[PDB]
């Protein structure tokens, strides 16, 4: 197209391996930080709990429940409860849902992220499922129960910002890498007795150039290319968290722009 | 026990602006805006931004202490440039380049499998 | 009101002067109920 | 992180690393002395009954003792007692000031010499904080 | 206790991991590192989540009341 430029190398519905031409270090850096703390997502938020005759604590059983990846697809559709007009939550900023278990069996009965009921109205918004990538269709091992035990709660998810807490964290590793062969010189390999023979290749190195010792220092380069990997928890595809994450950080600029005109007034 | 909330770090308070503008005293037609709930994720863009303008003689931006979402910009432009357009034509670059890598980045997912 | 019984499972509503231990076990040693007035926890 | 203290991953903290479970049990009993004496255990209501503490009975169920579900902090009253003096004087045992969290159990039972005495347990979680000694 | 809902270090999702790894194992007779890199546990910030875990619950079930 244009300017910054993107070159997908892996797909797949967990990661992206891209390289991200022509950009400002700073750019390509402010994305990776927006990308880990700033799109937005769906998590629990609270949890009111009924019964508990498990062998864990309340609030030790509320944590997890936090860290549970629920859909967070059409999350743009829903609300902040901070914003929206109701008191407490709703059906516009708030999924609600319920957890019953009880040990029938001798066996230990186990308690699946599966076993999770929606129940507030999702009014058609693909939201608040929990995000199942389990192989025998039961994501996450909330809890264990033995013969007569009991668990009834009922949680309310709410939209929320890794910022704020790190289970609305869309993002999970966002690996990152520029220069493969030093040739800005940005570290000092540190080393026993060579520098070239006791480091590592890195796999990024059959994309560059080896530099030649025929070749003195280029100072004017600047770092151009890099090289990252998107891996997402699943609250949101992979192609998204990068999406909404440069949609996020230029939409902060944008109200540092709208906040110009804002003080112009008289 | 002490600690202060964590939405504290991007929602605004009592009567804080966003932005609040300053003249710097020491050098001429300098400014030092200070950006209230942001941190490294905004200011390093803005000034890296701002060192590509060049008829901006300075440009810096520090987070004073980690405690706070907070930093200040520091802009001086040569006579004649006030330095709010410095800083109003540096965003505005930077969204320039975000759209066009949105697209960019869209484009490529469109062509991939798996 | 009511009391769980300890090696028993039970809801022993005995009050003062009912004195302990309890019904249909022999072993003294009442633990409370949990209360109706339901907490909130922030799942954080 | 200079001279002996560390930086730590507030990202990881939250995912519940370093976390502990943090339960503290308080113990009462009816009286020790007498024939005719014996303290007892019940909300007091501050008519008359003074020795009143600052901090709320509220939270008290009518036989002197808190429910487990109960979040309690600041000073607020856990176990009501009164000591008969010739109306009562007051007897009662406020919660550790400086803590809080939720009632987890509470025992009932009685002593060797058939005094009725209780033992209740709070709990609260406690996340690695700015200067916890690791 | 139980397994943990996600690894603290990176973000992610170890708390399905844990049926599956056991599985591994004895099942089908293979070695942690193994039976790790099957459940695509790759980065070794998460890999310990799992191989350094011990399932307190087991015993804590072990308990009438
Ligand atoms: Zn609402
Ligand atoms: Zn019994
Ligand atoms: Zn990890």
């Amino acid at each position: 197209e244009e300017g910054p430029q993107v070159k997908i190398r892996e797909a797949s519905k967990d990661n992206v391996d891209f390289i991200l031409s022509n950009v400002d270090l700073a750019m390509a850096n402010s994305l990776r930080r927006v990308m880990i703390a700033e799109i937005p997502t769906l998590a629990i938020d609270s949890v009111e709990v009924e019964t508990n005759t498990t062998v864990l604590a309340d609030e030790f059983i509320a944590h997890r429940l936090g860290l549970i990846p629920l859909q967070s697809m059409d999350i743009e559709q829903l609300e902040y409860s901070r914003d929206c007009f109701c008191e407490d939550h709703c059906d516009k900023c708030s999924v609600v849902l319920t957890l019953q278990a009880f040990g029938e069996s001798e066996s230990t009965t186990n308690v699946y992220s599966k076993d999770l009921v929606i129940v507030s109205n999702l009014m058609g918004r693909n939201i608040g499922h929990p995000i199942i990538q389990d192989k025998e269709g039961n994501g996450v091992l909330i809890c264990k129960l033995r013969k007569g035990q009991e668990l009834k709660l009922t949680c309310v998810a709410k939209k929320g910002i890794a910022k704020e807490h790190a289970k609305w964290g869309p993002a999970a590793a966002i690996e990152f890498e520029y220069d493969p062969w030093n040739k800005l010189k940005h570290t000092d390999y540190w080393y026993e007795q060579d520098s070239a023979k006791e480091w590592p290749q890195s796999k990024n190195c059959e994309y560059e150039d080896p530099p030649n010792e025929g070749d003195p220092f280029d100072y004017k380069a600047q770092a151009d290319t890099f090289y990252m990997n998107v891996e997402s928890v699943g609250s949101i595809p992979v192609d998204q968290v990068v999406v909404r994450g440069i949609d996020t950080l230029q939409k902060k600029v944008a109200s540092i722009l709208l906040a110009l005109t804002q003080m112009d007034q008289d | 026990m002490n600690a202060p909330d964590r939405f504290e770090l991007f929602l605004l308070g009592e009567g804080e602006s966003k932005l609040k503008i300053d003249p710097d005293t020491k050098a001429p037609n300098a400014v030092v805006i200070t950006f209230e709930k942001e941190d490294h994720t905004l200011g390093n863009l803005i000034r890296a931004e701002l060192l590509n303008d060049r008829k901006v003689l300075f440009a810096a931006y520090k987070v004073e202490h980690p405690f706070f979402a907070r930093f200040k910009l520091r802009i001086q432009t040569t006579e004649g440039y006030d330095p709010k357009d410095a800083l109003k034509n540096a965003c505005n670059s930077i969204i320039n380049k975000l759209g066009a890598l949105k697209t960019n980045f869209e484009t490529e997912w469109n062509l991939q499998t798996l | 009101l009511k009391y769980i019984c300890a090696e028993c499972s039970s809801k022993l509503s005995l009050s003062r002067t009912d004195a302990v231990r309890c019904k249909d076990c022999g072993h003294r040693i009442l633990l409370k109920a949990r209360t109706k007035r339901l907490v909130q926890f922030e799942a954080r | 992180n200079q001279e002996d203290s560390m930086i730590m991953n507030q990202s990881s903290i939250d995912r519940g690393l370093f976390r502990s479970l943090f339960f503290r049990s308080y113990m009462d009993q009816e009286k020790k002395y007498g024939m005719s004496i014996t303290e007892t255990f019940e909300k007091p209501q501050r008519t008359n009954t003074l020795r009143m503490k600052h901090g709320t009975y509220d939270k008290l169920d009518d036989d002197g003792l808190i429910a487990p579900g109960v979040r309690v902090s600041g000073e607020d009253v856990i176990i009501g007692k009164t000591t008969p003096i010739s109306s009562k004087r007051d007897a009662s045992t406020p919660l550790r000031s400086t803590e809080n969290g939720i009632v987890d159990q509470v025992l009932v039972t009685t002593n060797q010499d058939g005094l009725k005495f209780v033992k209740v347990r709070v709990r609260t979680t406690k996340i690695p904080q700015i200067g916890d000694k690791f | 206790m139980i397994v943990p809902v996600r690894c603290f270090s990176c973000g992610k999702v170890v708390g399905d991991k844990w049926e599956s790894y056991l599985n591994l194992l004895q099942e089908d007779e293979l070695d942690e590192g193994t039976a790790l890199s099957r459940l695509g546990l790759k980065r070794y910030c998460c890999r310990r989540m799992i191989l350094t875990h011990v399932d307190l619950i087991e015993k804590f079930l072990r308990y009438n009341p």
